[PDB]
């Protein structure tokens, strides 16, 4: 039961890593969209 | 707790800078990878039109 | 007092730590990390 | 309107100048089947160069079609309803900047939550 | 007057170093063409500095036309991203219920 749940732990780690990266990309895109305006 | 509070205080200072001073432009960027105690952030205050020259 | 660690780290800052014993505003990251600290 | 055309003329002059340095940058990469790609690339580059030359001649005639008033009126000596639209939309775009500012502040709180997750993940 | 012509005159002079049918001519030839070519270019800027400052001070309307023109083009690109952002916002919806 140890490695079986550790595989799910690492799968969720990869999922949260991808979500964090994708999100951060959206945040930087929004930031440079605001900077595209003269502000 | 001191690390979180000091990051919040730095955020408060940079938000005061952003809201008070919008003249050149304000840019704040943060490292995507961080330590538990120390961080590394980038602050840019560069003019409105010719930022690519004043490097 | 009984379950209340009232801490004053800074002269302009103070925080409460409570054993909420329900016997059935808040930051979760500290105790969520503390679980891994004791693990 | 004509000021926008003069700005377009200035930017097309910059376009030809950047075109000149990019031609000198591209041609200096080759000295003496890889040769065919570079020459086709430079042929497309000079085709676009000729198109840019003719279009700057066109916009130069377009900006030179109208000038009677000469220079030295330009030195600043010390001795209608579109303005309502400008005044009303300036504070709307400022309000939009603030409305996205609170949103990105909430995202800042989210990213300060998420950077501590990997900090003590192990 | 005819300032493009002496500008484009220096263009084929820039080819004089390149096209033909001991190094000292080459360093001079690639120089004085270019230094006069940056001469002939920076004055067009100051000529353009003259021409649109003429348009800046002789009339105030082409100033505010281009001021509206830059903010409308900012008004779209502001709106261009936010419901793009919103559609994107809808994207990590189903990305996150995968567990």
């Amino acid at each position: 039961r140890n490695q079986q749940l550790r595989t799910l732990q690492e799968e969720c780690d990869r999922k949260l890593i991808t979500l964090r990266d994708e999100i951060s990309i959206d945040l930087y895109e929004l930031e440079e969209e605001y900077y595209s305006s003269s502000s | 707790a001191k690390h979180i509070f000091l990051r919040s205080r730095a955020a408060a200072t940079i938000d005061s800078l952003a809201s008070r001073i919008e003249d050149p432009q304000i840019q704040a960027h943060w490292s995507n990878i961080n330590d538990v105690y120390e961080s590394s952030v980038k602050v840019l205050i560069t003019s409105q039109g010719y930022e690519q020259i004043c490097k | 007092v009984k379950n209340q660690i009232i801490s004053q780290p800074f002269p302009s800052l103070q925080l409460s730590i409570s054993l909420c014993h329900s016997s059935n505003d808040h930051l979760y990251v500290l105790e969520h990390n503390l679980h891994l600290l004791i693990r | 309107n004509t000021a926008s055309l003069c700005r377009i003329g200035q930017e097309t002059v910059q376009d030809i100048v950047y075109r000149t340095m990019e031609i000198f940058q591209l041609l200096r990469n080759m000295q003496l089947g890889t040769y065919q790609d570079r020459l086709t690339k430079l042929q497309d580059n000079l085709r676009q160069l000729s198109v840019l030359f003719r279009k700057l001649r066109l916009v130069y005639d377009k900006c030179n079609e109208n000038d009677p008033i000469p220079v030295e009126q330009l030195i600043p000596y010390v001795e209608s309803e579109e303005r309502r639209e400008i005044a009303e939309v300036n504070k709307k775009l400022k309000q939009k900047n603030q409305q996205l500012k609170q949103i990105m502040d909430q995202l800042r709180n989210l990213i300060w939550d998420i950077n501590a997750m990997l900090a003590m993940r192990n | 007057s005819t300032l493009v012509d002496e500008l484009e005159s220096s263009f084929e002079a820039c080819f004089a170093s390149l096209v033909s049918q001991d190094q000292e001519e080459i360093r001079t030839g690639v120089d004085q063409c270019i230094q006069k070519f940056l001469d002939i270019a920076r004055q067009t800027e100051c000529f353009f500095l003259q021409k649109r400052l003429q348009l800046s001070v002789q009339k105030p309307e082409q100033v505010i036309k281009e001021d509206v023109s830059e903010l409308r083009n900012e008004l779209q690109r502001k709106d261009a991203l936010v419901q793009k952002h919103l559609t994107k916002l809808r994207h990590w919806q189903q990305v996150l219920e995968d567990i």
